[PDB]
Order: structure tokens, then C-alpha cells, then sequence
């Protein structure tokens, strides 16, 4: 019924997308084939949502890959889970951005923009009542962010009244691997600010943060990042495909998640992450999981909201669990803290419930936190583009190539605008 | 030739009816098929001539998750497929979206459907609806539905049951928000509506039930309850039965005040059943108890000015009569000046039945008490702040008015309920 | 203006390539426990009225779909199943006793 | 009963009749003998609409072969099923004309013609009620052109009451093998517009996308691009061979998207072809069916419906399937394809379903549609006759023969009028 069509942006896009397809995958009980192996007459019903109906009873997702070097689609194909998707959805250029936000947005953004926008349109159509879309990008490279602008700048104009997700990889300080990473970044947010109904803030630093204090893995490559991105952009919206004591889609979360248009980048946290060590020790209960996931630790964006207020509260549960102790816990935790909350709002904490834990868990939590330490990343990145642009930083590769200086200075002229925008409510 | 229609909305209300028709089918005798394994059952169940027998109940959701475990469960067979209307896309707690965007789709259908089930009966008795405050279903749809409802049916009594949102704990965000524009429907569009916090079961069944775990499910069990016992005088015999009709007209002094508070007891576990003595006297009690009200007021604070009361089982008037003189006595609870009795007693014989795996116990006498307090302004004042303070620099106001409602109804929401804030500060002045 | 006689070429590794990363499927005809739709056939044209047989596996599972939770799982699963989960009378159901049982009888005049 | 004479001309001619019959044999299930070897009854119901009954229980095809040079057809009876033809009806001459259509249809063409008559009158009288005839030839060569044009205004004045179709292979601009080959197609098309009942555009850089992209074959040989026209070829007579709820024969269709005499030229089109990659991957059901059908790399001809608008539209159906959803298809695509569609006629469509479908398959589709984007092949074609022309260039090959200079002009003047009347409906 409800149908969700996924896109990727980047290799970085296609790697998250790759292991997320993986997960959910196992989540819904199929082979590498595309064979229903399930235990289960739950994990049926709702397919549709994220599969196509194939003969002989196989199911591909919704899913199409954007890319403007075929070193990772050969990569992507060649994976375990690389033969499940269909050839058509693949989309790659033949000639690259190079880590440049202008090669993706003005010379060859136009060229490969109509071979997306055909395939977008044919398996959009098939949908009976389609409920929204889906983006993973970064912001770290040209590939994913000078596309993944231009693409979101397009279908909205083709079809407004419908929820849009990404996932938005902000440029860390000390995950610095770009010298242009600050033009990447700026230039994409003025765009991602105007025309995006749901942005998620995901860093590479926190998610470094995670791995060597709580997981306390030895050599945490991607696999292992992708795999605790997946997790919590699988849990987000567990509502649409098994039902519980409370449900809640991802519009019910959005529409009591902004107060304003503009205030769309949230905080994501997942609590049930424990060593080998310390999983025998530790309890599942209901308190354990608001006690891990509201430690400052445990949130994937590189700023902590101590230095700010929390603005509006969600949190989606997975599992059978009583929930008194569900809303009793949220409420101590709200009245204990009474200075991180703002005034003008009572009762911030929205609340989910599912019935079906996540594989191989009782319970789980998923957190979506909208506050004011936004505005400390945002301006971070604002005062390393300041102090690039007055010497006028890397000028030959971006003006050269169609477009004015004015840009920059409306861009700027923006984002300073959303840093006091946001001031407002601290 | 006594007929009731039950209508559930929304997410909240699929599932207290799910709780509902267990209670009535073990009550009356049903398999989850449909038939017998005497004739009682006909104001709540339709009759076939193969023997089955159809709930006179619409189900309407605008979500299919919901909906999809009432076509899987047990009672898959029993229900009527018509029955059960579901929308595509759900308002998402959005009152606007639920009264100007997605509810006009559904409405022929659930307005074609009610018709049918009006058709099959002789004399209506009353249409009982369950809605909550929250949710943009038990909100937006709601609303126009009763606007639909006062032209189509003239005089015909539609009893209310509301799910009032919580004052200090909290589902949604924006649950203020729908809970203001559904009282301006609700004035003029229901005859008498009841109201209940949900923390106040949760206090109940943790202090009284001695369930330190409890879910929506043991919640719905105690409503059910409650339901069942104004319903038990149109099934059942007694020594003085209460219809619809009779009880309704002794709780409003106005049409301005239909909103009363009930109040069930006892509450009690088969541990602490087995030692304590349940007499009528000792049950009427519980009633008036600060501690054991179903809704978060305390009635202190307010005065009495109209009382029902709803006695189950093995009860002797005499005792009853006994009961009322000596509240009557105590100075602790207070009546309004302008009526001296504001009681009215109803009588049943039937004690109230139990489902296996639930709660309560087997109990002998019991009784519900619906209650009309100048308290529920205590309750509505401490909400009237949380909604201005909401307002004051216009949060969350540009998702309501891009689905197509103008921007005054919100300041026209405020200036009819504080009217109706004044309007119960000088009921409770003394003459 | 591209190269056609190597877009010709990129094109046919990339097929090759494809050809030698397929893998089929494993010949496991799963089917929805769902509903699946037929084409009624004609009352007169002999060829829409053969003999053949039809599959009783999937017999077996529309009669294991078309059931209740309490005879598909021995633990229930979800939390919404919990409501006339266990259904037996805990005491017979003496109906027929007027004495400590009291229903509403209709009477002759009124039907 | 119905039955349909096949009339073969041209070299061209020779190669796409072979597989032809090779397709329509298998489809009714002959051997490469000629005796039936079938597992149905029905496949005998209706077999005298192409075949001759002989004495042992044999089937002969009633198609007349037509060449200039013997080196064609001794490649034919070499073919897999060359044994099956009458060795009578192999009507050939002694001198080629050499990509000529002035010695085709003046000087060595007009000899042939009185043994090619005396063949077809023997064949066409042998029956009891003649539905039609068709010619399969090509446009590019003046062996199956400058003869097969003449052949068409003998049998016009001889059975003026029948219906005759023609699948003419037209020039492109770039798969042109030949230089003098805009003079062949302005010549030809002067004498086959008004002379004809239903015309077929066939190019050759329609066959080779199709096989590139969407088939995705990496030896495209002459057999697989003749397998393709093969499968339009048969699905248009389906209905005139099998039973079926909506039967529509060739005049049925001629009726209908024909609404003015000189409106005869179609846009051949078939369904269900796909790559043996995504064979397995794809559903079969007629939402996929509809959707392939209408896309612009479908249409076996070199045009491109979106800049014209479909004047009418057919689609022939094969396999068993329900109505509703076939009209409800086409029923959509006529409400959001608004644009695409003349307004001085609704219900565009015309619909026939067949219970059959051919074997290896068990659903299928073709496609008939007279659109107003065929004039860019005519004006295409129009400007390198008149460029050519104007410097008076090749015309000793050709005035040399028989031919005064007024007949180019006559021949562009019916081809100016011809384009003139057909923009008057864009
Ligand atoms: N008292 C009580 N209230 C409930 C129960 N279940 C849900 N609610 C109320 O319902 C409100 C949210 O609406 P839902 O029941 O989840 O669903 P809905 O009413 O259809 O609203 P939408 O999800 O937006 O369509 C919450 O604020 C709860 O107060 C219940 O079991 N008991
Ligand atoms: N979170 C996350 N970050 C990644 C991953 N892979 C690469 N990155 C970061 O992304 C940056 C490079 O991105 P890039 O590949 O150029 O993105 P593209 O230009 O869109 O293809 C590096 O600085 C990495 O830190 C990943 O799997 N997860
Ligand atoms: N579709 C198709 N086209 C063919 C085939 N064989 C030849 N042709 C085309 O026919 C053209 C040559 O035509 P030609 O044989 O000289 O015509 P003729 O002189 O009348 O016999 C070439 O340009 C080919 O593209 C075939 O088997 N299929
Ligand atoms: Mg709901």
C-alpha cells in the first residue's frame, strides 16, 4: 500500500544503501537468490512497501543507484548482496565530479539527470498510493551532493505533496579528507535547507566515537559503521511495515518533529549497543534503555546537546514490553533535567511502540532529537568557509565553470541567517 | 425492539471495541464463529437466519495496520466485512488534516454504511461513539462526522466516550492542539460525552490491581467494564431499570454542561477478593474515594450537582437507601444549593462476568457512579496555559493552515472556550 | 558526440561481465499465502476445459492461512492477539438455570 | 474459409519471408518435412488461411517468391525450411537490376510480370473467399522495390474489392547502404500511396536499438533482426487463425485507423520482448505490457511519437487474461497522456484479445498505432531527393532508360501534398 522508493547518492550513498539492503534483508527472511525463506506468516504482509512482486515469487526493492564512477558499481554488483537488484536500476557516468560540488550541479548534473528521472518515474508510477521517497547521500564528495541536490531540486517540483528523507553525511573536523569539503558543504545546505521535508545529521567522528568506547572493536571498518547506520534508519520506520500497541509513521513523526519549516536536522541515537564484555553483564529492561540513550556518548552527530536546549523529543521503542515504565521513565527523565528543556513547549517527547523486536533482541529504542546544537556544526562549518573564501580559495575550478561569485555570497548571506534563526530559541 | 449502534474511531478505539465485543460475546454465549453452542442479544447483535449473528459496530480507521489484526485474530469470522472501514493515508495526528483533506473521501462510506445498520432496526435506542482528543482520527474525522449527524438524524441520543489527553504525561506534541478545536464540535454536536486520563487507570491498576506491568489491553479491559454496566438495564431485567434516554436527562442542567465523570468499583484483585467483604455499603464507598476516580480531578476542589449511580448484582434497596442518607451526612463531600437531591439509582440483578486472563475477579455487587463536578474546570484551566503558552509564538500553526483551514479558528476556539470557563465559574456560586 | 565504436564495447564487457556474475534461482516456487487472482473460463470453449490436476500443497496452506492465532502458534506473538486469547469457560455455563442466571424472555404479545 | 495469398519480393524479401514461415510453422507446429506433429487439435481448425493442403497429409505455404538474381534463393533452399516451399512458385530472372529502380519497373520488370501474374491467378482462384494479400519488401534495393511497385498496380485493377497490406522497409539516414537510394524510396512511395490498404514502417535502426538496449544481444545478425518483424508479422493475423473474445481480422483494423485514404502508415510495435538477464527479474501482467508498449525506444519505426500526436491507436493481445484491466489500461494512459492525444476523436484505442499465445511465452502483445510523427522520415527523405535532384546528378542511369525529367517532379509534388495535407492534424 504505502510504498517507499529508495535512492542512493555517492559511494558513500551506495555502500550505507548496500549493507541497509543486507539488513533488512535478514530483517524479512531473503536469500541472496531472492527466495521468501521465512519462519513466519508476520514477515509477509508487508513486502510491498519496499519490494516488487517478480515471477516465480521474487521480490526486488524499490531501490536506484546514483553514481559518476563505475569503480564502485563493479564493487556493488560483485557484493553478497549485489545480484538482487535489478540491472535497469544501476545509473552510472562515465565521466566524474572528482570530489566537486559544481562538476554535479552545473555541467555534468544535466546530462545524467534524465536517465535517473525516466527510471524514478517508471517504478514510481506502479505504486498505488505512494507515501514518500528516500535519500542517502554525503556531503564529503561531489558525486553524491552535487547529484543528490539537483535531483531533490527536481522532484519536488514534480511532486510536492509528498515526505522526503535523506540522510545527510556532515564533514567532520578531525575526519577532514578534503580540502574542498567546506565548499561541498555549505553550497549543498543553502540548497538542502529550502526544498527538504527531513534531514538526518550523521558524523564520522561519532561514529568513530562509538566503536572505540562502547563497542570497543579493534578495527571498525565501513562494514561495521554501515551496519550501526543501518540499525537506526532501519528502526525508524519499523511502523510502516510491522504494526504494534502504538503505531507511528514517519509523516506522525515528522509532522510533530518541526514547529518550523526550517528546523529539519534532528539528532538519531540507538541504545541497545554493548561490548562481548559487557553484555553478560548488563540487563535488558526499560530503564536501560533511556539511561544509554539519552548518555550524551551514544548520539551519532559531533556536537552535544548539554551546551543547548532540547527542542522537540522522539523516541520509536521495538518489542514486547509493558509501557508504563515506558511513560514513567520519560517523564522522570524530563522533570529530573528541567534546564535542557525549552519552556514554551510541555510534554516534548514523542513515543512509539512496536511489537516485533529487531532480530536477535528483546527490545530496542530509537531516538530523533530536534535542539539548538545544531547551531554549533552549522557555524563550524561557516568559519572554516569564511576563512577560505576571503583569499578566495580554489576560485579557477568553480567560477571557470558557469556560474557567478555572487552565489557564494548568497549562500553565506543564507546560512548566517539560519545560525541566527536558530539563536532565537537559546 | 430496543437497538444500540456502537461507532469506534481511531486507533484507541478499535482496540477498547476489540475489548468490548470479547466482553460482550462471553457474556451473551458466542463462539468466535458466530452462533450459539434468550433473546437479549438483539440490541447488539444483528440476526441471520442460518443462526450467526452480526455486531451492529462500525470499525473505522484510516490507517490498514490496525484494522489488519481484527481481519487475521480470532475474530475474523465473526465480524462483518463491511464493517470495518479503512482509509490509505492517515491524518497523522493533524486535526486539519483529518476534517479538510482525507476525511471527505471516506465519508460517503461510512454515512452509506450507517444507514444499513439503521435500516435492520425497529426503534433506535442510541448511537454510542468512542473517539479520543488526540489523534487527528479520534479528532478531525470525528468532528465532521457529528456535524454530518446532527442534520441526518434529528433527536436520536449519541452517547460519547472521549479519551482526554493527559495533563502531565503525553503521546504527541501536538495533542493540545487537537484537543481544543474537536470542543467547539463537541458543544454543539453531542448529547452527552464522557472522559477519562489515562495515568488514572495506570494509578489504579498499579495500586489497586496489584499489576505492576500493565498494557493498553488491561486499560481496555476496565473501560469495557464501564461500558457494560449502563447497557446491562437494556439487556437485562432488574428491580428498576435505566434506559438511555432516563439518564441522560437527569445529568444535564444545561446544554452547555454534558460532561461527567464515572467512576467504577470495586477494583480488586482475586488475592485481595478472597478478604475483604463486598457489601453495597462498603462498594458506594469507593465512589467518592479522592484516590479511586477514574479521572484526574479531584471533586474536592469542585461541588456536586448532579449524581447516577449503577448497581450490579446482589443489591437490596435498602441498603442502598441506607448508604445514600449516610453520605448524605458526611460533610466532606458538598452539593450545590439549588438541588437538594441530585441522585438517581439504577438496579440490575446480573452480576458482572469475567474473561479468563483478566484482571478483576468474580464479584457479587458492583457499581458505577456518573458523577457531574464543577472540578472538570480544574482540569481544562491547567490545559487552557498549555495551549496559549503553545500559541503564543505560533508553534506547529503552519501545518494546519496549509491543509486548507483559514487562521481564525484558532483565536475563535479560544474565545468560545473561555466563555465556557466563565459559564461553569458561576454555576457553582451559591444563592 | 561520443564514440559509438566504443560505447559499442563498454556496452559488451558490461554484458559479459553480467553473464559471468549471474547466478539463478534456485528453483523455489514460494508463493503469497495471500490472494492471488484467476481468470474464470469459458462455459463452451473446449480449450479453457481440459483435465488437469491441481496442487495439493497449496491446499494445505490456504487451510493452515485461513486460521486462528491460537491453533497457528503455541506463544503468541504481538500484543493485539492477547484479547480472546484463552476463551474457555472457567465454571460450565448453566444457561439454562432461571434461578441464579437472569435473562430478558420475550413474551407472546410483543412479537 | 479466410485466407491470406503471402506475396515475397526482393532480396531483403527472401531473408525476412524464411523466418516468417519458420515462425508461423512453429507457431502451428510443422516439421521440417511437412507432415503435422503437434500435441493440440486446434492447431488444424484454422490452417488453410496460409497453407495448401497436398496429398499424405501434407501443408505447403501459398507465398509466391519474386527475385532477380538466383543466388538469393539457393540460399533459401538451403535454409532449415527451404524444402517446405513448392519449387513451382520461385518465380526468378536472368539479369539483377543492381539497386535500380528504372530497369526494375521499366526495362527488365516488365517481363517477369506476366509469369509472377500467371503464378498468383492460379494461386488466388484455387480458394473459395479471398480475405487479402501481403508483400513483404524493401524500399532500399530496386529488385524488390522497382518490380514489387508495379506488381502492386497489376493486382490493384485485377481484385479492386480486397484488402492489401505491405511491411515496406524504409531508407534511413544512417544505416544508408546505398546511394542512390532516396531516389528508390521517392519513386516508390509516389506509386504505393495510392494503391494500398495498409502500410508498415520498418527501419533498421529501430531493429538494432532494440536488440542493444533492451535485448541486450551481442551478435545481431540478419535471423534476429527478421525474428523481431517475424513476431508483428504473425500477432497481426492472431486473430484470424485462433479463437479468441475480441476477434479483429486485417479489415476490422483497416477500418478504424484509416480515417482518410491517404492516412495508411503505422507504427509496428511488440510487448513482451526483454533481456535474458531481466527476463526473470520482470512480472507479466498488462501493466507491463501497457507500459513497454508506449515508451519511444518500442516503435519498430525511426520516430519519435512525443513530438507528434497519436492520431489512432491499436493493440492486439495474445494469451488468456481478463478484460477489465486491458481497457482499464489503455483507459489510463488516454486520461494522463492527454497532450499526446488528438482531441477531435476520443477512445483512441482499439482492442482484440486472443486466447493463444505463441509458444516459449504464455502472454504477449502487439502494437498498431497511426501517429502524426511519421512526416520526419518523409521530409528526412524529401531533402536529400531534392538536394540530390537540383544538381541533376545520377539521372543517366535513370532518364537513360525510358524516363522523362517531369516524373521527379510529379513524384515530389505528390510527395509536398502528401506531408502538406498530413501537418494539418499536428
Ligand atoms: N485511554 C486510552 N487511550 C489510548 C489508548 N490507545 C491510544 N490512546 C490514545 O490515542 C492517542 C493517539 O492516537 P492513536 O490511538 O494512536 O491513533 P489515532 O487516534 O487514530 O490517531 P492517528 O495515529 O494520528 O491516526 C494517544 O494520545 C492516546 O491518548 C488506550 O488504549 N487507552
Ligand atoms: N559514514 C560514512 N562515511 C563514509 C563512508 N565511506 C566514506 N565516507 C566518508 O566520505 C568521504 C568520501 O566520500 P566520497 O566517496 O568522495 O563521496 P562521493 O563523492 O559522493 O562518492 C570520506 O571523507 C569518508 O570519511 C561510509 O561508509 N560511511
Ligand atoms: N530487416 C532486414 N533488413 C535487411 C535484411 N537483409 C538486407 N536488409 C537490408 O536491405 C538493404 C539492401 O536491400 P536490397 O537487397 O539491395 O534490396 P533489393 O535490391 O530490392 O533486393 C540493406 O541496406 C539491408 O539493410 C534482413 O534480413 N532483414
Ligand atoms: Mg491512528
Amino acid at each position: 500500500m504505502r510504498e517507499i522508493v529508495h535512492l542512493q547518492a555517492g559511494q558513500c550513498g551506495n555502500q550505507i544503501g548496500a549493507k541497509f539492503w543486507e539488513v533488512i534483508s535478514d530483517e524479512h527472511g531473503i536469500d541472496p537468490t531472492g527466495t521468501y525463506h521465512g519462519d513466519s506468516d508476520l514477515q509477509l504482509e508487508r513486502i510491498n512497501v519496499y519490494y516488487n512482486e517478480a515471477t516465480g515469487g521474487k521480490y526486488v526493492p524499490r531501490a536506484v543507484l546514483v553514481d559518476l564512477e563505475p569503480g564502485t558499481m563493479d564493487s556493488v554488483r560483485s557484493g553478497p548482496f549485489g545480484q538482487i537488484f535489478r540491472p535497469d536500476n544501476f545509473v552510472f557516468g562515465q565521466s566524474g565530479a572528482g570530489n566537486n560540488w559544481a562538476k554535479g550541479h552545473y555541467t555534468e548534473g544535466a546530462e545524467l539527470v534524465d536517465s535517473v528521472l525516466d527510471v524514478v518515474r517508471k517504478e514510481a508510477e506502479s505504486c498505488d498510493c505512494l507515501q514518500g521517497f528516500q535519500l542517502t547521500h554525503s556531503l564529503g564528495g561531489g558525486t553524491g551532493s552535487g547529484m543528490g541536490t539537483l535531483l531533490i531540486s527536481k522532484i519536488r517540483e514534480e511532486y510536492p505533496d509528498r515526505i522526503m528523507n535523506t540522510f545527510s553525511v556532515v564533514p567532520s573536523p578531525k575526519v577532514s579528507d578534503t580540502v574542498v569539503e567546506p565548499y561541498n558543504a555549505t553550497l549543498s545546505v543553502h540548497q538542502l535547507v529550502e526544498n527538504t521535508d527531513e534531514t538526518y545529521c550523521i558524523d564520522n567522528e561519532a561514529l568513530y566515537d562509538i566503536c572505540f568506547r562502547t563497542l570497543k572493536l579493534t578495527t571498525p571498518t565501513y562494514g561495521d559503521l554501515n551496519h550501526l547506520v543501518s540499525a537506526t534508519m532501519s528502526g525508524v520506520t519499523t511502523c510502516l511495515r510491522f504494526p504494534g500497541q502504538l503505531n507511528a509513521d514517519l509523516r506522525k513523526l515528522a509532522v510533530n518533529m518541526v514547529p518550523f519549516p526550517r528546523l529539519h536536522f534532528f539528532m538519531p541515537g540507538f541504545a541497545p549497543l554493548t561490548s562481548r564484555g559487557s553484555q553478560q553483564y548488563r540487563a535488558l529492561t526499560v530503564p536501560e534503555l533511556t539511561q544509554q540513550m539519552f548518555d550524551a556518548k551514544n548520539m551519532m552527530a559531533a556536537c552535544d546537546p548539554r551546551h543547548g536546549r532540547y527542542l522537540t523529543v522522539a523516541a520509536v521503542f521495538r518489542g514486547r514490553m509493558s509501557m508504563k515504565e515506558v511513560d514513567e521513565q520519560m517523564l522522570n527523565v524530563q522533570n529530573k533535567n528541567s534546564s535542557y528543556f525549552v519552556e514554551w513547549i510541555p510534554n516534548n517527547v514523542k513515543t512509539a511502540v512496536c511489537d516485533i523486536p529487531p532480530r536477535g533482541l528483546k527490545m530496542s529504542a530509537t531516538f530523533i532529537g530536534n535542539s539548538t546544537a545544531i547551531q554549533e556544526l552549522f557555524k563550524r562549518i561557516s568559519e572554516q568557509f569564511t576563512a577560505m573564501f576571503r583569499r578566495k580559495a580554489f576560485l579557477h575550478w568553480y567560477t571557470g565553470e558557469g556560474m557567478d561569485e555572487m552565489e557564494f555570497t548568497e549562500a553565506e548571506s543564507n546560512m548566517n541567517d539560519l545560525v541566527s534563526e536558530y539563536q532565537q530559541y537559546q | 425492539m430496543r437497538e444500540c449502534i456502537s461507532i469506534h474511531v481511531g486507533q484507541a478505539g478499535v482496540q477498547i471495541g476489540n475489548a468490548c465485543w470479547e466482553l460482550y460475546c462471553l457474556e451473551h454465549g458466542i463462539q468466535p464463529d458466530g452462533q450459539m453452542p434468550d433473546d437479549s442479544f438483539n440490541t447488539f447483535f444483528s440476526e441471520t437466519g442460518a443462526g450467526k449473528h452480526v455486531p451492529r459496530a462500525v470499525f473505522v480507521d484510516l490507517e490498514p495496520t490496525v484494522i489488519d489484526e481484527v481481519r487475521t485474530g480470532t475474530y475474523r469470522q465473526l465480524f462483518h466485512p463491511e464493517q470495518l472501514i479503512t482509509g490509505k493515508e492517515d491524518a497523522a495526528n493533524n486535526y486539519a488534516r483529518g476534517h479538510y483533506t482525507i476525511g471527505k473521501e471516506i465519508i460517503d462510506l461510512v454515512l452509506d454504511r450507517i444507514r444499513k445498520l439503521a435500516d435492520q432496526c425497529t426503534g433506535l435506542q442510541g448511537f454510542l461513539v468512542f473517539h479520543s482528543f488526540g489523534g487527528g482520527t479520534g479528532s478531525g474525522f470525528t468532528s465532521l462526522l457529528m456535524e454530518r449527524l446532527s442534520v441526518d438524524y434529528g433527536k436520536k441520543s449519541k452517547l460519547e466516550f472521549s479519551i482526554y489527553p493527559a495533563p502531565q504525561v503525553s503521546t504527541a506534541v501536538v495533542e493540545p492542539y487537537n484537543s481544543i478545536l474537536t470542543t467547539h464540535t463537541t458543544l454543539e454536536h453531542s448529547d452527552c460525552a464522557f472522559m477519562v486520563d489515562n495515568e488514572a487507570i495506570y494509578d489504579i491498576c498499579r495500586r489497586n490491581l496489584d499489576i505492576e506491568r500493565p498494557t493498553y489491553t488491561n486499560l481496555n479491559r476496565l473501560i469495557g467494564q464501564i461500558v457494560s454496566s449502563i447497557t446491562a438495564s437494556l439487556r437485562f431485567d432488574g428491580a428498576l431499570n435505566v434506559d438511555l434516554t432516563e439518564f441522560q436527562t437527569n445529568l444535564v442542567p444545561y446544554p452547555r454542561i454534558h460532561f461527567p465523570l464515572a467512576t467504577y468499583a470495586p477494583v480488586i484483585s482475586a488475592e485481595k477478593a478472597y478478604h475483604e467483604q463486598l457489601s453495597v455499603a462498603e462498594i458506594t464507598n469507593a465512589c467518592f474515594e479522592p484516590a479511586n476516580q477514574m479521572v484526574k480531578c479531584d471533586p474536592r476542589h469542585g461541588k456536586y450537582m448532579a449524581c447516577c449511580l449503577l448497581y450490579r448484582g446482589d443489591v437490596v434497596p435498602k441498603d442502598v437507601n441506607a448508604a445514600i442518607a449516610t453520605i448524605k451526612t458526611k460533610r466532606t463531600i458538598q452539593f450545590v444549593d439549588w438541588c437538594p437531591t441530585g441522585f438517581k439509582v439504577g438496579i440490575n440483578y446480573q452480576p458482572p462476568t469475567v474473561v479468563p486472563g483478566g484482571d478483576l475477579a468474580k464479584v457479587q455487587r458492583a457499581v458505577c457512579m456518573l458523577s457531574n463536578t464543577t472540578a472538570i474546570a480544574e482540569a481544562w484551566a491547567r490545559l487552557d496555559h498549555k495551549f496559549d503558552l503553545m500559541y503564543a509564538k505560533r508553534a506547529f500553526v503552519h501545518w494546519y493552515v496549509g491543509e486548507g483551514m483559514e487562521e481564525g479558528e484558532f483565536s475563535e476556539a479560544r474565545e468560545d472556550m473561555a466563555a465556557l470557563e466563565k459559564d461553569y465559574e458561576e454555576v457553582g456560586v451559591d444563592s | 558526440i561520443p564514440d559509438e565504436v566504443h560505447q559499442n564495447q563498454i556496452l559488451r564487457e558490461l554484458y559479459l561481465k553480467e553473464l559471468r556474475t549471474q547466478k539463478l534461482y534456485t528453483q523455489y516456487h514460494v508463493n503469497p499465502l495471500r490472494k492471488i487472482h484467476t481468470v474464470t473460463r469459458k462455459p463452451m470453449s473446449w480449450h479453457d476445459n481440459l483435465e488437469e490436476p491441481a496442487d495439493a500443497r497449496f491446499l494445505n496452506l490456504i487451510h493452515h492461512a485461513a486460521q486462528g492465532p491460537r491453533k497457528k502458534y503455541p506463544e503468541t506473538q504481538t500484543e493485539n492477539q492477547e484479547v480472546g486469547w484463552d476463551l474457555e469457560p472457567l465454571i460450565n455455563p448453566e444457561r439454562h438455570d432461571r434461578r441464579l442466571n437472569h435473562f430478558r424472555v420475550c413474551s407472546d404479545i410483543t412479537l
